[PDB]
């Protein structure tokens, strides 16, 4: 939408949040090993803890954001403990892990399983929430994001080399920013039948919608999630020296993210006429095709485009589910589900998916994993199709 | 899994020693094997590598344009072609096997499996 203030100030929260997560998350493994030194094979203790620690906040998350609609209670804290982004990694975080491994990732654990895996579909939810009030398309806000992840990654790389811990510096200060736009955005204010309520929450759980729906989450986005956890590795196997195979991955993921942007950008005008599943299933398809296409590359350009591909399915996952989501169930339940019925459960099911496909890594390998991966996603984006309810592809 | 390798030797300049690595153990679908070489004192140095699915190969710079890898599915072999061998090729040629982890083919360090060597020694006369 056009020049309207509340969406500047919002627009602007998802840029300079995931300019946040875009320091860390992605080239997250490079942060442990090359400068921290934990094994490439401890590293699943700290993904435990923050996948424990994500489990727990992410009902909570989603169960509060509704009860308390537009208060803006969720995301002060949030963007409270985003401040301690810098001191976290440089000066707690990292020498914790150089001391005893596993209390070093508890408070790792806690901490970015609140402000990340669970903080991010919690700010997400809630401005989606602003999106239907102030008369807006959630698309055109959350395109920021990919332009900040995007932003953030050129400057970690260009930092990498020299001064990496500038771009920790720079997430605090992004913190307080974040909390000027949450200060002169626009909502409902404080002192806080229709309303929200764990009753008729949990009733919820008895909806048969709900279980397709999770179905979908679990079979098709769950794998789809793992099979990217390792891709980078896969990624540098087509490729000489790594640190060349890394570095072309940096060019995809900044400019890939760029054209992710730009598709999101007109996502909601797609997503609007074609029906909220068929956003999903469009999205389980570019899924199943990654997996599947990554299962016979053959050489770096193919595997490029593999990893392009990847930001053809954000737009349609992210503007599609929400789209899916309210118009199949209540709004009142919107941030609830979603951060249940997707993250928690996603979450849940990334437990037993990631150990499982670790084994073929070891047992089978990449490519011959992904072709399990690439039929179960394939799979459920089948039955998806008649499972959940709404119009379909048939409708055209 | 380990890794068995065939060949090696004396061999005059100008032959051609071909050399064969085996292994026991599991079928490498998706996984993709190579050889390196150590001489007297150069750190382990890449020669080739290949995967399944499709004749991709790589080679080393010393040894582009004489050496030919090729592999075996379910005889689960993979063989190593030299021709054109000239004195600096002598060293102890290994047999190895990709690791998940690690940064690309052309290292040594991304490889897991390593096999025990195999020398190959070129004279001039
Ligand atoms: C130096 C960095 C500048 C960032 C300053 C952010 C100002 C914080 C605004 O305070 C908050 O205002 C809310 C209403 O908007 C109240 O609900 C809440 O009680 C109060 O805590
Ligand atoms: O931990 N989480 O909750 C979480 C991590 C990453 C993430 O990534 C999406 O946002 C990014 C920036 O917009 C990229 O676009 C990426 O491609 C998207 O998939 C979403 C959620």
């Amino acid at each position: 939408y056009l020049k309207n203030t509340n969406f500047w100030m919002f627009g602007l929260f998802f840029f300079f949040y995931f300019f946040i997560m875009g320091a860390y998350f992605p080239f997250f493994p490079i942060w442990l090993h090359d400068i921290n030194h934990i094994s490439k094979s401890d590293t699943w203790i700290i993904f435990a803890a923050i996948s424990l620690f994500s489990l727990l906040f992410q009902p909570l998350f989603g169960l509060l954001s509704d009860k308390l609609g537009l208060r803006k209670y969720l995301l002060w804290i949030i963007t409270g403990m985003l401040v301690m982004f810098a001191p976290f990694f440089i000066f707690i975080f990292g020498p914790l892990l150089q001391y005893n491994i596993l209390v070093g990732s508890i408070v790792g654990g806690i901490y970015l399983g609140f402000c990340f895996n669970a903080g991010a579909p919690a700010v997400e939810a809630f401005i989606e929430k602003v999106s239907r009030r102030s008369n807006f398309e959630f698309g055109r806000a959350r395109m920021f994001g990919c332009v900040g992840w995007a932003l953030c990654a050129s400057i970690v790389g260009i930092m990498f080399t020299i001064n990496n811990q500038f771009v920790f510096w720079l997430g605090s200060g992004c913190a307080l920013i974040l909390a000027v736009l949450l200060f002169f955005a626009k909502t409902d204010a404080p002192s806080s039948h229709s309303a929200f309520s764990l009753k008729l929450a949990l009733e919820l759980f008895r909806q048969p919608k709900l279980w397709f729906l999770s179905l979908y989450v679990i079979g098709v986005s769950c794998t789809y999630d793992v099979f990217d956890q390792q891709f980078a590795n896969f990624f540098t196997s087509f490729f000489a020296t790594g640190e060349q195979g890394t570095r072309v991955f940096w060019y995809v993921t900044t400019m890939g993210e760029l054209l992710n942007a730009s598709i999101m950008f007109f996502a909601p005008l797609i997503i609007n006429r074609i029906g909220g599943k068929n956003a999903l299933l469009l999205a389980g398809t570019i899924m199943s095709v990654r997996i599947i296409g990554s299962s016979f590359a053959t050489s770096a350009l193919e595997v490029v485009i593999l990893k392009t591909l990847h930001m053809f399915e954000v737009p349609f996952l992210l503007v599609g589910c929400f789209k899916y989501i309210t118009s199949q169930f209540e709004v009142r339940f919107s941030a609830t589900i979603y951060l249940v019925c997707f993250c928690f459960f996603k979450q849940l099911a990334m437990i037993f998916m990631s150990v499982l496909a670790g084994n073929m890594y070891e047992s089978i390998g990449f490519q011959g994993a992904y072709l399990v991966l690439g039929l179960v996603a394939l799979g459920f984006t089948l039955i998806s199709v008649f499972t959940l309810s709404g119009p379909g592809p048939l409708s055209l | 899994v380990q890794l068995v390798e065939s060949g090696g030797g004396l061999v005059q300049a100008g032959d051609s020693l071909r050399l064969s690595c085996a292994a026991s153990g599991g079928t490498f679908s998706t996984f993709n094997m190579g050889w390196f070489r150590q001489d007297l004192g150069k750190e382990r140095e890449f020669v080739a590598a290949i995967r399944w699915t499709g004749g991709r190969a790589y080679y080393g710079d010393s040894v582009k344009g004489r050496f030919t890898i090729s592999r075996d599915n379910a005889k689960n072999t993979v063989y190593l072609q030299m021709n054109s061998l000239k004195p600096e090729d002598t060293a102890v040629y290994y047999c190895a096997r990709q690791g998940t982890n690690g940064g690309g083919y052309s290292e040594a360090t991304s490889y897991n499996y390593w096999g025990q060597g195999t020398q190959v020694t070129v004279s001039s006369h």
